[PDB]
């Protein structure tokens, strides 16, 4: 006869949080303002090698960092020593992108004409999700607060058949470049209205008007705005593991998570097989 | 070792004096115990 | 050659152990995936009706399927193309790639889908490509599994910890 | 003389007509009808929707995806997703393409017909004696 | 809708291998959304059993 607590599910304990503070919360929200997280740690640096991206509401007060953190080094079967070494750095990563995180100007600056401006990018994609490598590039107008894009990436992605792992790297892509040039607008003096971009270095990379007679494509651009997906062997594998500007965008390459079924996850684990 | 079991306690007999009060059995209650934008614009137009 | 994991055991376990130290191995260990790539654009190119300088002479002077198209026939057809104008081939170009990719992708579409039930499958542990008809069989093959020692687990289909309770009206 | 094709339009969508902007669209996409941006004008947005649906219609059992239209056309990626899912709604557009032909997401099965077991605690059941009759008593 | 979504992907994929500890990071990677609510609705679904 004994009195227990809890069994550990996981070696973990379970999560008990505060009713009266999540009422609070669900009962007196307006937006969604979302963050695109990452997270880039070498060897020959810090002792420790993850990479990883995510996306975090930065309108939430109910989830301490710290727990999410934890829970995420224990999800990549780090040891007890290892992640209580490193908890408080990665912690303090995730916690220094949240505060320069100021947000969508059209948005915090009242202007939603509808239609938004045409300022309009090039959003171009590295993915390399497993063995795989997808490439791509297309038009997107960041103006507009209509664009969803996980809708998009959702649709990409029904669209060739990839799993989901194509699908939150390329959202989280999109958020990610989208909010590189509006940090660097905002930078420099520019009220979001009246358009008038009085720049040099940017307004060169926006993408001129589409009047007409410009509507269809050229051919050897249709070339460029289409996807690839294209396998690597072992050698550019291992190449691309080892190896605001606006020049150079950020690819996507996250250590696997050790899962047995997702794709995308090593399968160091409890076999199917029940023996 | 496990403090929302006190909350869990507190909270039912919370429930049950106002269902005492109000002339109310809150069990078996023949009743069933179940439950963008621009897309919603486009099929209500539909 | 459908699934792409490495396929050994002791080198994923082996990088496990070194990813939860901190250190890196000596061999790569991607994740799983079903094989197959999708170059597009390395494949059906836009097609040039036209020829180098046909755009701008015409500036100057001033004016059953085979992939996705139907077959056309000779006479009907060289009264068409004879009446339409410069101004509609580019037109004419793009609508035949929209239709030559879209096929492109219906059948790449068919063939992934095919390679994904598998890959559950395989990751599911049924063996492959089970048919209604054989589900007893497979339950009879389980048996043949633990027998080819092996101890099963409680999360094994047949052994659970919890057993039925008779009811008294059941006498046996 | 020019070859001829069939295709397939629900009834409700008699009202499209090419060469024509009706106020369905002109209510369902806002966008192309502010008369505040030079780039998205009904000119341009008359164009767009006539690529789509001449080049969905050259071969009716293929489905059209964006893809296609992202690489042939210029334009914000967006706005021509909204544009082609406004299509799909009214029909217009992959009407006779076969189901299971269509996309869809690569997710794991479901597991919604399967037979769960129950693990109770000890007092919930009482303890009975007594196995009654189940037999009609001779008389 | 979306709260379906997200809780059968996530029940269907635990029952497929119910030996293996289905964790916060898979779902966070093979479902759109931030990763807070996400937390929540796999704290909630692992503490009902």
């Amino acid at each position: 006869t004994r009195v227990i607590p809890q069994v550990e599910v996981g070696n973990r304990k379970h999560y008990l949080e505060d009713k009266l503070k999540v009422y609070k919360q669900a009962m007196n929200e307006t937006s969604e303002q979302l963050v695109p997280i990452r997270l880039e740690f070498d060897q020959d640096r810090d002792r420790f090698f993850l990479r990883d991206t995510l996306l975090w509401n930065k309108n939430d007060k109910l989830i301490k960092i710290e727990d999410f953190v934890d829970d995420m080094l224990r999800d990549y079967r780090f040891e007890d020593a290892t992640r209580e070494q490193h908890i408080d750095t990665i912690c303090q990563s995730i916690q220094e992108q949240i505060q320069e995180f100021q947000g969508n100007p059209y948005i915090e600056l009242n202007q939603d004409r509808l239609g938004g401006d045409d300022l309009r990018i090039r959003i171009k994609l590295d993915i390399v999700v497993g063995q795989n490598q997808l490439i791509d590039q297309f038009e997107w107008d960041i103006s507009n607060s209509d664009n969803c894009p996980e809708e998009f990436a959702e649709s990409m992605c029904q669209e060739l058949e990839l799993p989901g792992e194509f699908v939150t790297a390329i959202a989280h892509s999109i958020r990610e470049q989208v909010h590189m040039y509006h940090k660097s607008l905002a930078l420099l003096g520019y009220n979001f209205d009246g358009s008038a971009i009085e720049d040099d270095d940017i307004r060169s990379r926006m993408l001129p008007t589409i009047t007409l007679d410009d509507v269809y494509r050229p051919a050897a651009e249709s070339k460029i705005f289409t996807p690839n997906l294209l396998q690597i062997s072992a050698a550019e594998l291992e190449r691309l593991d080892k190896d605001p500007d606006i020049a150079d965008i950020p690819r996507t390459f996250r250590t696997p998570v050790p899962s047995t079924l997702m794709p995308g996850g090593v399968d160091v684990g409890p076999s199917v097989e029940s023996y | 070792k496990y403090p929302e079991l006190l909350d869990s306690l507190a909270i039912l007999g919370m429930n049950l004096l106002s269902n005492l009060s109000q002339n109310v059995v809150p069990y078996h209650r023949n009743t069933s115990d179940y439950y963008t934008q621009h897309d919603k614009m486009v099929d209500k137009i539909f | 050659p459908i699934v792409t994991e490495q396929p050994s055991a002791e080198i994923r376990e082996a990088y496990i152990e070194n990813f939860a130290k901190g250190e890196h191995i000596s061999a790569i260990v991607p994740g799983q995936s079903i094989s197959g790539t999708l170059e597009l654009s390395a494949q059906f190119r836009v097609p040039r009706y036209h020829s180098k300088n046909s755009f701008q002479q015409a500036l100057q002077m001033k004016a059953q399927y085979y992939r996705g198209l139907p077959l056309y026939e000779k006479n009907t057809l060289l009264e068409r193309l004879k009446q339409l104008t410069p101004n509609e081939i580019k037109e004419l170009e793009h609508l035949h790639d929209a239709v030559f990719v879209n096929t492109g992708l219906q059948n790449v579409r068919k063939v992934r889908t095919k390679k994904w039930k598998k890959y559950w499958q395989y990751k599911a542990g049924i063996p492959i490509g089970l048919k209604r008809s054989q589900l007893d069989e497979f339950k009879n093959k389980y048996l043949k599994d633990v027998l080819a020692k092996r101890v099963p687990n409680p999360n094994f289909l047949g052994n659970c910890n919890i057993k039925d309770f008779k009811p008294p009206y059941i006498y046996s | 003389i020019p070859q001829a094709h069939e295709i397939v339009i629900p009834s409700y969508s008699k009202w499209f007509n090419l060469e024509k902007i009706h106020s369905i669209e002109v209510q369902s996409l806002p966008e192309f009808f502010t008369n505040r941006i030079p780039s998205k004008t009904p000119e341009v947005y008359m164009r767009y929707r006539n690529f789509m649906v001449n080049s969905y219609r050259l071969n009716p059992n293929e489905y059209f995806s964006v893809t296609t239209a992202r690489r042939n056309v210029s334009g914000d990626a967006a706005a021509l997703f909204r544009l082609h899912k406004f299509l799909t709604k009214w029909g217009l557009i992959n009407y006779q393409v076969d189901s299971k032909l269509l996309p869809k997401n690569i997710e794991p099965p479901l597991t919604s017909q399967y037979s769960t077991r129950h693990d109770a605690p000890r007092g919930l059941f009482p303890f009975e004696s007594y196995k009654p009759s189940v037999q009609l008593p001779d008389m």
